[PDB]
Order: structure tokens, then C-alpha cells, then sequence
């Protein structure tokens, strides 16, 4: 009488919660949409340095375009810290702060693109990255975007600080697109045992290579989100991520070629 | 003590625990504390058509007289068809999410065409649609249920099925806007030990916590399991209620706080 | 006193209903905007078949790109039938069902584009198809889109089923753009006298060639909309439309080259 | 006489003075004559946080009962950071404008999340949001303050700093919609002879005109100077008031027409 | 207690009104984003004449694309005059009229682009021009747009007629992008001492060259906005602007090459 | 050393006098995916460092 009108399909009459019923259909490893893509996440602490750090970086990128097809995703930086301070004074929840920081990321990106427009580079909003990245990259060589993912008014709770930030969104794209590589640009040589710009700067030791697990089990700080280490475990294509210093010329260029110039983070992916 | 917080935010990384602890010590602000969020299943309700939707429309037009309502829709079986298709091609979870968001938006449209004469609109940004909620002759809105994770979706440990769907899209909206009550309207009296549509030996469950819900090692549940981890980690919404929308009155009784179906508590 | 403020024009003080007054201005045959364009309407019954039918189709299209400039418009399929069943149970009017089906078309298109992104293909929504199709076709070679036209809420009455579906919208575009050819891909070799999947399959005779009039004056089902036959009569540029089976490899490729591999439908257009 | 105007419009160029004089002789229509525009400083107020924002939220939910309010937000210091960055790169004013408009849009959101429980929404469409400004239970909106010159900004004589910003956006929105009064809420009792934060010898100014304000040759002002040239050239709004939002009641009194802080007249 | 939370920067604690404090940071000359760009503002009085003037112009442009990277911005024309007449009868303010005219400009642009779609040209809208232009010009060669700048309800008061029209917006872009040249196409050979289509057309004398100041300190009509002369004083990159007749073939082509075929307007810029 | 190689010895002699190239990877092309990886900088075969001294 009031029975359900079903569309015939393998997943009909399912809740998608029982893995034993979805595995025959969705349990296989996906494909790469843009396997020829290289993703570069610029940190906001870099862009906040201004010209002193951007102009060299801009020239490096200018020299990389003919070599790669690039998606350059920017981060927020310090302005996001200010808006956090305010929103927390007001008692706003993390879902209210996420977009406010995503915006600072987008503005850094608009800047960086303005500095590269002469070369055919421009900023694309998230929708265009999702539905139409391939055509914008068939036209030109690189495009700029924001790294913060659109969890804006739906961000995960538990912390008053948005856990899903630039690093996380960049990785999620790259692993979805099945990109060739993800490269993170920071203001430090890489990852250490402790913040070298902090109190325990003397005990900080460089980690040339490590895994997402060895970090996710630690407790100290990091230059990258801790949610990145959680999504890494569920990765499908990306096997390693390199963290490099963009204040040092040539390290980014090398990293895009697979050289070990900073810190290497192995994901939970098993190679062939 | 906000000076320490401010001098940390500008220096340390947001992964700094001292910073997270300072932030957790901050204030809390509920944006729609008087509002109630409900989720109309697609495969459970809307996909049944008239017999299940018209009564619920009546109940809603009746209840908005006394409650603020944020009505989220589920996707349904069209989404399952799409998921099957796309998985057959090896597509990742983000794409599937893009696809299901649309089914939810469809169902929302159909539902809002039934409620437009009653002054209940469909809105993209549910949370800050302030006007319709400030009013008593509207006091309700319909939106999707699906979240905006279109392509940045966190994939599951195994497979390409998006784990965060309409259930989560509604629960998180509740937790963010500090709503007082979260309800899931479906085709069953509540949570059982197993899918009653498949196993008629399944036992009813009136109340349970998340920890107990996991210990039971359920193969299938009436909610998405990630919603449980979200609920265990929430701040405002510490419990949800699941009810049957085919039974008349159950929704109205629930909005009044009455225990009608199943209640799931974080603790 | 309250007289009308007119703009001087040949059509001033006219209602645009008297044909004898508009013919001197608008009675001429129009031009082709994108005469170098090839349009391909994929049916939704094809997409609904899944990989078994898409992957070969994708590999064919992958080989057609360097040969043509393609606009690939997808159809809805069965999900539209489900949403119709529901909306009719609810008593919704046709104008409320149209967009709900256009959406399933768009989702099929997003899928198909994801399967082709590696080649520079992307999904362009109708606003972009309308005025920016040339620039998206100068960048890359093919773009995907939805075939259902935006008659959404203003759909024509008379039937509880939207008469203006994918086929119709594809033809309307192609004839507006003055495209080189329109090609329809179905799950059957072409058009018959009766549904070969239905009970009278035995009496179904294949029609290798026919006219829009011979069909519109007939009665019975068709793999194409009946409004297509009405807009054909008012066509301006397109002289023939070929219906082919996409489950059979090579037929689409040939059709784009003018081969007679399926059913040919002549419009009301008179050539030179 | 409209016949002359019409036969001119179709023949002469809009630079034709006969035409401009004919047009100036036309009617004057006020779209929101009973509305009041206020501009909440970002660097002055919002960037202070709770102590300065919660009281103003109270004042606003109080005043919307007797007044019609269009609340424009300012950008703040994040915008100054962005401007410094972009100028260090040699970027033009249009870009900086695009950037600050983004900073103003955020403050508006933070503010509209505090007012959503009170029925006050955020809008891009500040003056053709007829629906909210009509209801006595809403009677107010929030909008950014930065204008839409995102890139076509008129650059200043020297520099890349956009001269037309939030102050100008709010004032122009007032003059266009024929609003009755325009108020600037900031961190000072009004206009002085000099920045009191720097020079503690600066003298208060309760009232002044634009011409006198220029004659004083102020190095720094509490308003953007171009706003003065705009005010001298307006039709509807011939004066504005500047007040301190940190002092309670100053809004409620100004909206009532009182002379609380500084008043600036075109003539 | 209620102290301000500042983000450390050179411009912190500033109002941006004291020039002596901003000059050390923002008191320098900017850069060119698209120095390789050529801007062409087509007047609406041209497009209002229809085919007789557009088709030749279209062929000229068709022959210019491979030579330049073009941004073709259209103007409004006479329809804007009609909407002004109406709005003034209704008493609407200038901010209410500005967008209504910007729209006629956009429609002229849509037309012109339809005339050129066969060549890869399309109408990009105001936001895409601001941000995603370099990519749209890396794909194709020319793009069309609206010359009217978006001052729609924030239009400056003083006059019931929007002072910021097409010419002004075209110049503002060109000077912002640091474009190579701005060229204005009119229905007259250039600028005169008086309207040659007016009463005192016998005393009208052609001006082959002049400065923005000489005109701005003058009184009388002009084929260009008077706000253009005010923004030209605050210009940064553009040194000269040429006004030409598009009804005469070859003059536009020549102007894009620097030839003196019409009127030359020197700005306040001092070259090196 | 002495003995055969899949590559010339003059290659080594010129490597000694290289200017830009720092490493060369030898990979099996009969095995799919190794060439792609190598182009991406992966270590799927043999790496030969030249006499170049990077910075
Ligand atoms: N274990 C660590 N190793 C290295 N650096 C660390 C570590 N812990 C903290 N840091 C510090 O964290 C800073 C980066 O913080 P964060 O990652 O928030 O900035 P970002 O990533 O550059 O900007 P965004 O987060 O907007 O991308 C670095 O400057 C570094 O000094
Ligand atoms: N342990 C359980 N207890 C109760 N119901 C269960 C259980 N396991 C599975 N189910 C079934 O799950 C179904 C609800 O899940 P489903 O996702 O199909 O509907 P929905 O979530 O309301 O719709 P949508 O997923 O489209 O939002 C119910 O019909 C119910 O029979
Ligand atoms: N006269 C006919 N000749 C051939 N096929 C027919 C005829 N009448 C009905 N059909 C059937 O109609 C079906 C196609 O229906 P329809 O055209 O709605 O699907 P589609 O066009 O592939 O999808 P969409 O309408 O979304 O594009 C075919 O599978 C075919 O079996
Ligand atoms: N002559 C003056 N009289 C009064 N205040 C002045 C004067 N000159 C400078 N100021 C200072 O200008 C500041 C206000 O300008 P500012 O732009 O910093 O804040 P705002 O305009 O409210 O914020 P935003 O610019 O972000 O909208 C006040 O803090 C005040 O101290
Ligand atoms: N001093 C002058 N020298 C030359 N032409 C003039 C002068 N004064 C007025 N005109 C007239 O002004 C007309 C152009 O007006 P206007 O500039 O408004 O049109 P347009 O610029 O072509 O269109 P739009 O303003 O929409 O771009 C020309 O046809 C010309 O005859
Ligand atoms: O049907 Mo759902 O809401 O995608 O699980
Ligand atoms: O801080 Mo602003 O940009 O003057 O409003
Ligand atoms: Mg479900
Ligand atoms: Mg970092
Ligand atoms: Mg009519
Ligand atoms: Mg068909
Ligand atoms: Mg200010
Ligand atoms: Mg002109
Ligand atoms: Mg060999």
C-alpha cells in the first residue's frame, strides 16, 4: 500500500552501512581522474612574509609551468588566527570559524594569481576545481585555488579549532583526483620532533622521513594538520608527501621531481 | 585569560595542545537554541510517496505553530542507483557525494512545493535563514540533508561509499547551530538489533549509548556509524531520537520531548 | 500626456504578432554561430547500463576528440522515471517534474566527464553552454552537458509528462548554433515500427530512413520525444539526424562521419 | 517639460550640460525614507570582540523595534594586513579592494550569527531586501560595508590604498535609498583635531561642515575624506553623525535624533 | 579589557587616511598584471546602427585576433537613454539607473560575441574579467565584456546621470591591468570642439591630439565621459588613449598598432 | 670496476664531466608503471650518481 518505490540496482534496499553488501559493488579500489596532476600547497605563513618570500617563489613557479600541470592551493596564515581569536571571544563554534579562514586562504590565492596572471594563471573557486579542473588546465598550465575544504558550516566537532584545514583539503583533492604528487611548502626545512620556533627549539631534530602513523601517535605539534594523518591512512593513491621550505630556492622545483629535499611522509598505501 | 590564547594563536600552530586546551576553555554560543532539526528519510518515507508524505506535511504544518523546524531530506534510492553506477566505474567517494547531494536537493524541492502554500520555503543556507524562523506563521524551513563535502569527502577505510551523508548533514547542522533537539524520521519504530526488513527476529531498542551501540557490533544500523563518533564528540547535542513517520503523531510527540522511538545518547 | 516613450526601431509600435510587419526585418533565415560543431546526445538508458556500456563508449569518444569538436549532451534515464512516479503520486504538475529529471541528466553528464577528465573534458552547465561554448571549445576539444532544456517550471502543459526532454534540447541547441550535425545514441539499432523490447517486438520493422512527418503523423512509442518531431519542422539548419546504437562499437564514430549505420530522420529543411 | 528631456537624451551626449540641467530638474524618489544606516567599525569595534559587540547586539535588537536599520560592517585590521602585503608586491587598488571586501564579508557573518536568533539576517541585497525591513519583528539587516568596485576602483592621487571603503559604501547606500540618517559607530566620542590615540592634546569637535573640515587641513580623520566630497555632492543625506559604540545608549539616542557625538554637514 | 586585537603589520593601528603613514608602504607605483593586453571599447552608438556597422567591424576584429590579445568592451547606446528617460520620469536616483544601462552594454556584448563565436570569442562577465581573465585569454584570443564598471547602487551622486559609464570602466581596467593600450571606437572621426552632429556643427573643429586637462578644464559635450578625464589624472600606466571611427575600415587595426588615425589623449602619466 | 654493463662506459666517462645531471635511473620497461614512477623521481631501479655536486 505504502510500500517503497525502488529503483532496481545492486544497492537497492540497502542502508549502505553494512559493508558485506556494499563490498561486492563499492569495495574495489578507484581510479585516477587526473593522474597527470601535481598539487602544491603553499602555506599562509609563507605568503604572510610578503614579497621577500613570494617573489622568489613566483619566479620558481614561473619556471615550473612548462614542466608540470599545476594546482597551487594556498593556505590561510595568521589572519585566520585573528578571526579565531575574535570568534572564540564571541564563543562561536568551529563551524562558524571554518569559512572565515577559508576566505583568508582564498585571498592569499587571489594575490598569488595576480602575481602570475602574466603567465596565464588565475584563481578558480572550489566548484570549478571540482566539476571543471581538466578544461582549465587544458587551456593554461597552472591554476590557483584555496586549500581549505568546504566543511564550512558542517565542520566536525570536538575542537573549537577547525581540524580540517589547508593541508587536509589539498590531500583530499590529490587523492581523489589520483594526482601524481602532493607537495607542501612551509617556512621550515620540514618536520621536526618539536617546534624549532618555540621553547624547545634546541631539542628539535629534523625528520627526513617518517610515516603518518608514527606522527599520529605522537602528541606534540606539527606544521600540518592532524586530520591529514587520519585521512592519509584511508588514502588510495598517494603514497608519499614531501614537506619543503619555500624560502629556500630550488627545493620546490626538486620536490616536484621527486628529490628528497625535505620531509617525506609515507601514507598507508601499499605500492605495487 | 584570553591574552594567553591570543598570544598563542599568533605564535604556535593550531596543533599545539596548549592552544587547543585554551580554546576549549572558551565560551559557547547557541545560534538557534530554540530550533529543532528533523531528517525526513528518502528511501524510508519520500520514496513511498503520497501515503507517507501528506500526513507528515500535515504534522509539520501543525507543529510549526509551537516549534521551530529545520527539515532535512534524504536522498533515497536514486542515490543508490547512482552510487552503484559510479562504483562500477571505479569512481571515488567525492564524486558519489556530488551526485547524492542532488537527489537530496530534488526531494527537498518536491517537499517544498507541497509546503509553499503553508509559507514554508526551501533554503540553501538553512542556518542563517533567520527570517522564516523568527516568524510564527512560517517558523520552519526545508533544505537538503547532504553536506557540502562534495569532493573533499573523507573516504571510508574500505570502499568508495561516502560515509558522511544526509544523516550527518543534518546532525552537524544541529550541533553547529546549537539546536535543542535532533530527530530522524524513518520507516521503523526505532533501532533494533538487526534490520527487521531482513531478519524478523530482531529486537527493539528504546534507548542506548554510542559505546553500547558499538559493543553490539551491529552489521547494519538505522544511522550512519560515523554519526556516532560525531555525537560522542559534540558539545551541544548529546542525544538524538529516531522515530517512525508512518505512525501518526509520533513526530509531534517527539517534538514535545516525549520518548516515542529510540534514543541514542553520547554518554 | 501619458504617451509611450518609444525607441526608434523597425519594430517600434509593434506587438510582434503581425507577421506581415516583422517579416521585413525578422523573416530571413538566420546564420550558424558554431557551424563547426558536432552534437552527440547520449541516452540515459545507455548510462544506466553502467560500465559495460560506458567504458567502450568512453574509449570511442577518447578517439573522436582529435577528429571533431564535440558537445556531448546526456540524458536522464530511469531515475527520472522514478521521480515521475513519485511526483505523480503526489500530484505534482509537469513543470515541477521537469527540473527533477534535468538533474539526473546532469548527473549522468558529471559521471561521463569524470571518466574523460584525463583527456581535458569537463561538464559545463547551460549558462556556459549558452554564451561561452566557443571559448570552452577553443581550450579543449569536447565538453559535456545536459540535454534537458531549461523549460523547468515553464514547461508546456497538456501532459503530465514533460514533453521537452533531452532529444528536444539537443536538437534545439544544434539548430540554434547551426551545428554541423546532431547524432543520437540509443540502446537500439535505431527506430522501428514498434518497441522491440515491448510485447509487439515481433512486428517491429527497422526503419533505416524516414521523415519527421511520417513519424509525427503516426502513433505509437518512439525512442525520441514527439516534440522533437515538431521542432524539426521549424528547423533552419539541420537537415538530418542519425539515431544509432552505442552498445555497438564504431557506429558512433561512423555516424559522425556521415555514415548510415542507424536511422536517418530528415527534417523539414530544404537544402540548396 | 519631459519632452525636451527625451528629445535630448536620444540626441545629445550625456555630457551635454543642457541635458544634465534638464535631468537635475527631475523628480526625487526615496526608496527607504524611513530607514537609518549605521556602520559598525571593524578595527574600532568588532576587532575588540565580546565586550564591544554583545552590548551593541543588545542595543540593536532593542532599537529595531522603533527604527529601521541597515547595519554595514567594516573590515578591520585583517584588511590592513592584506593591504600591506599586496602593496609590498606593487599591486593596484582594485585588487586590494577585492581583498578588503572579503574581510568585510566575514565580519558581517560573525555579526549575523549573533543576530539570527533575533531574526536579523545577512544580505548582499541590503536595500531591495523589502521583505525584512518591512516586518516589525525583523526591521533590520546586516550587510557588508565595502562597495562593489571590486576592481574598477578609482585609485587615489598617490598610492594603491583604496580611498573608497566601508565608510563610503554605507554612506552611498544611504544616499541612494534616500535614508533619513547615517551613523558611524566607532571607538571615539567623535571627531577631534587629531588622532587622540597618538596625540592626547587633540580637541573634540561636536559639529562641523565639510568645508571647515578641509580648511583645518587634517592629516588624519575618523572618516575617509572622499566621503566628504560625496557628502557635499549628495541630495538626500546632507549630514552624518559619528558616535562611540563603547558608550551604552549612544546609538539609541542618536537614532532618536539626539546630538551624541560629532555631526558633519555638507553645508 | 576591551582593547583592540591587532594583526601585526605596517598598516596596523592606522586609518589609511594619513598619507604620511601609508606612503612608506603603499606610496609607490604598482605593476602591470597583463601588460600584453589590448583593450578596445566599442561605443553603443556604433552597435545601434546594426549590421551596416557591425559586420565590417566584425571582419576587422576577425583579422585582428591573431595579432593581439584583445579585451573588447561594449557600451550601452540609446536604450540606456530610454531607461534614463523612464527612471527620471519616475524620479529614480542615479544609482538605480546605472545597472539598467550596464545591462544594455552587456547585451550589445552578447550580440558581438555571437557574431564572433565561430572564432573562439565569447562574452565573459564582470567577475571573470576581474579574476579568471588570463586563463580565458590563454585559451582563446579575444573576449568580450561590458565596459560599464559595477558602481550600480554605489554610483557617485551629484548628477542624475551616472558619470561612470563605459569609457571610464574600460580605462579603469586597462590602467589596473597595466594593459598595453586602450582604444576607443566611436561613430565620429574623433574629438572636436563641439558636437558635429549638433547645432554648432559648422564651428566644430577636429582635435588630432590633446590632453585630459585641456578637456576637463573645458566645458561642452564630449563623446567620452568627463569622469574619464578625472581618472586619467590619477592614472599609473596608460599614457595615451586613441579615439577612432569604427565606421571607417582599417582605423581600428591601425590604432592597435599605434598609428595616429583619430584623436590622441595624453594622460597625466610621465614616461621615463 | 671491470665487467659488462647494460650501459656504455663512455657514459661513465662523460658523467664524470657532467654539469647539470646529478642522477640517472635505469629501469625495466617490460614492467609497467616503473617508467612513470621514474619520471616522477621514484626509485624503482638503479640510481647512478654523477660527479655533480648540488647546492
Ligand atoms: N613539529 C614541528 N616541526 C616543524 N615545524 C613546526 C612543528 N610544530 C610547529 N611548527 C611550526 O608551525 C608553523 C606552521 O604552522 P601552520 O602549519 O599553521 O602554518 P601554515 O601551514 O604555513 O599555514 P596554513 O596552516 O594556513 O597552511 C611553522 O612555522 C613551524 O614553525
Ligand atoms: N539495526 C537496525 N535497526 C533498525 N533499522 C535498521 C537497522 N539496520 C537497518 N535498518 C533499516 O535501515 C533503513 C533506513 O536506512 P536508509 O538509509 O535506507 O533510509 P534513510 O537513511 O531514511 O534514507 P536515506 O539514506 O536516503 O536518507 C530502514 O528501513 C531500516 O529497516
Ligand atoms: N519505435 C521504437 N523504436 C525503437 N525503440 C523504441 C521504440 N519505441 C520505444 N522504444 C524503446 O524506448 C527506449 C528508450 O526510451 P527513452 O528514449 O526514454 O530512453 P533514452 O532516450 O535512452 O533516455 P533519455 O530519454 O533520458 O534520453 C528504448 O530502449 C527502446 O527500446
Ligand atoms: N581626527 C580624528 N578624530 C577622531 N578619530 C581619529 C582622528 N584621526 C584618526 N582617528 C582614529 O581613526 C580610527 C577609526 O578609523 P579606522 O578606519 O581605524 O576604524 P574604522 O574605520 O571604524 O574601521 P574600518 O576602517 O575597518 O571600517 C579611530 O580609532 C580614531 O582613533
Ligand atoms: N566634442 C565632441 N566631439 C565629437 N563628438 C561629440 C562631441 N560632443 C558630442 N559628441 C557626440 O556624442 C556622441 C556619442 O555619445 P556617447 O559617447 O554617449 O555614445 P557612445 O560613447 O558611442 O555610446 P556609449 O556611451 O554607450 O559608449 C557621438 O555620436 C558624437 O556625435
Ligand atoms: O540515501 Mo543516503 O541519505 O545518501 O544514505
Ligand atoms: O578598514 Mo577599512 O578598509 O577602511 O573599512
Ligand atoms: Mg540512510
Ligand atoms: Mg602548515
Ligand atoms: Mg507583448
Ligand atoms: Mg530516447
Ligand atoms: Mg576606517
Ligand atoms: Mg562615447
Ligand atoms: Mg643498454
Amino acid at each position: 500500500t505504502n510500500s517503497i518505490k525502488h529503483v532496481i540496482s545492486p544497492l537497492a534496499r540497502q542502508t549502505l552501512q553494512d559493508r558485506d553488501l556494499t563490498r561486492p559493488v563499492a569495495g574495489k579500489r578507484p581510479i585516477r581522474l587526473l593522474p597527470w596532476l601535481q598539487v602544491v600547497k603553499i602555506g599562509g605563513r609563507v605568503m604572510d612574509r610578503g614579497a621577500d618570500a613570494i617573489l622568489p617563489l613566483v619566479e620558481e613557479l614561473r619556471k615550473l609551468l612548462p614542466e608540470h600541470r599545476l594546482l597551487i592551493l594556498t593556505g590561510a596564515g595568521v589572519r585566520a588566527r585573528h578571526v579565531f581569536s575574535v570568534g572564540l571571544d564571541l564563543g562561536l563554534p568551529v563551524g562558524s570559524l571554518a569559512p572565515l579562514a577559508a576566505s583568508e586562504a582564498g585571498q592569499n590565492g587571489h594575490i598569488l594569481a595576480a602575481m602570475l596572471a602574466s603567465e596565464g594563471v588565475s584563481y578558480v573557486e572550489h566548484p570549478t576545481v571540482a566539476d571543471q579542473l581538466a578544461i582549465h588546465l587544458s587551456a593554461t598550465r597552472a591554476v590557483v585555488g584555496s586549500a581549505f575544504p568546504p566543511y564550512h558550516h558542517h565542520e566536525f566537532p570536538g575542537s573549537r579549532i577547525p581540524p580540517h584545514r589547508a593541508d587536509t583539503g589539498a590531500f583530499l583533492l590529490a587523492d581523489a583526483f589520483g594526482a601524481a604528487g602532493l607537495t607542501i611548502v612551509e617556512n621550515v626545512d620540514g618536520i621536526y620532533t618539536a617546534d624549532p620556533n618555540g621553547p624547545d627549539r634546541g631539542q628539535a631534530r629534523f625528520l627526513p622521513e617518517t610515516s603518518a602513523t608514527d606522527l599520529a601517535k605522537s602528541e606534540g605539534p606539527l606544521p600540518v594538520d592532524r586530520a591529514l594523518l587520519d585521512v592519509m591512512a584511508t588514502a588510495r593513491h598517494i603514497e608519499r608527501v614531501q614537506v619543503v621550505n619555500g624560502l629556500v630556492p630550488g627545493r620546490l622545483t626538486a620536490a616536484l621531481r621527486g628529490e628528497h629535499v625535505g620531509t617525506l611522509i609515507r601514507t598507508g598505501v601499499r605500492p605495487a | 585569560s584570553t591574552a594567553e590564547l591570543e598570544e598563542l594563536l599568533m605564535q604556535r600552530s593550531l596543533t599545539d595542545p596548549q592552544l587547543q586546551a585554551a580554546a576549549a576553555a572558551a565560551a559557547d554560543f547557541r545560534i538557534l537554541p530554540d530550533a529543532t532539526v528533523i531528517k525526513i528519510g528518502g528511501q524510508s518515507v519520500i520514496d513511498r510517496g503520497r501515503a507517507a508524505v501528506y500526513p507528515l506535511v500535515d504534522e509539520i504544518v501543525a507543529a510549526r505553530k509551537n516549534h521551530k523546524l529545520l527539515i532535512g531530506t534524504g536522498a533515497g534510492t536514486r542515490a543508490r542507483h547512482l552510487y552503484s553506477i559510479a562504483a562500477g566505474l571505479g569512481l571515488p567517494a567525492g564524486v558519489l557525494a556530488q551526485l547524492g547531494s542532488s537527489v537530496a536537493d530534488q526531494n527537498a524541492a518536491m517537499l517544498g512545493q507541497l509546503l509553499a502554500k503553508h509559507g514554508i520555503p526551501v533554503v540553501g543556507g538553512a542556518g542563517l535563514s533567520a527570517v522564516p524562523l523568527s516568524l510564527a506563521e512560517v517558523n520552519a524551513v526545508v533544505f537538503s540533508g547532504m553536506p557540502p563535502y562534495k569532493l573533499w569527502m573523507r573516504p571510508a577505510a574500505e570502499g568508495v561509499i561516502p560515509p558522511y551523508r544526509t544523516d550527518a548533514g543534518c546532525f552537524l547542522l544541529a550541533e553547529q547551530f546549537g539546536c535543542k533537539q535532533m530527530i530522524f524520521v524513518k520507516d521503523e519504530d526505532g533501532l533494533y538489533t538487526a534490520n527487521p526488513k531482513t531478519s524478523k527476529d530482531a529486537t527493539f531498542i528504546p534507548r542506548i549509548s554510542v559505546d553500547e551501540m558499538k559493543a553490539k557490533g551491529l552489521h547494519d544500523s538505522i544511522l550512519e556509524f560515523p554519526v556516532l563518533d560525531l555525537l560522542q564528540s559534540a558539545q551541544h547535542v548529546r542525544e538524538v531520537q529516531v522515530v517512525n513517520g508512518l505512525v501518526p503523531g509520533n513526530l509531534t510527540r517527539a517534538l514535545a520531548g516525549e520518548h516515542v522511538g529510540t534514543i541514542i545518547t553520547a554518554s
